[PDB]
């Protein structure tokens, strides 16, 4: 049980970043190589949040 | 560039259109969608032309 405590309290860290990061520079890529105009920026970036 | 050459007198008079109208091009508020119909399932077999 003190193993899946530590554990968990763990990956709600290590785990719970791993969608951001990914997310955050993808959107960034977007927006640099004109995929993402300033017409959709939130569009785009919500998306990519969900 | 020939497409927009072709349709050159239709997007000028659509864009004089749009201007005197004030509306705003493109769609913010990407985030709506129509809300449902009252009584939808069952109120369709009504006229609603003027
Ligand atoms: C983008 O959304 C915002 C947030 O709802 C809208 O701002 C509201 O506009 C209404 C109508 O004028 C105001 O009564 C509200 O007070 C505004 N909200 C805030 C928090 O200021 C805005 O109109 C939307 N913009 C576009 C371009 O669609």
């Amino acid at each position: 049980e003190s193993d899946i405590n530590y554990l968990l309290k763990m990956a709600l860290e290590k785990i719970a970043f791993l969608p951001f990061g990914y997310l955050v520079d993808q959107w960034r890529w977007g927006v640099f190589s004109g995929r993402t105009p300033p017409s959709r920026y939130n569009f785009d970036w919500w998306y990519l949040r969900t | 560039q020939p497409l927009l050459k072709y349709f050159q007198p239709v997007t000028q008079w659509l864009q004089e259109q749009n201007q005197q109208n004030g509306e705003v091009l493109g769609w913010p508020e990407y985030q709506w969608h129509p809300p449902l119909p009252d009584n939808y399932p069952e109120g369709i077999d009504l006229v609603t032309d003027e």
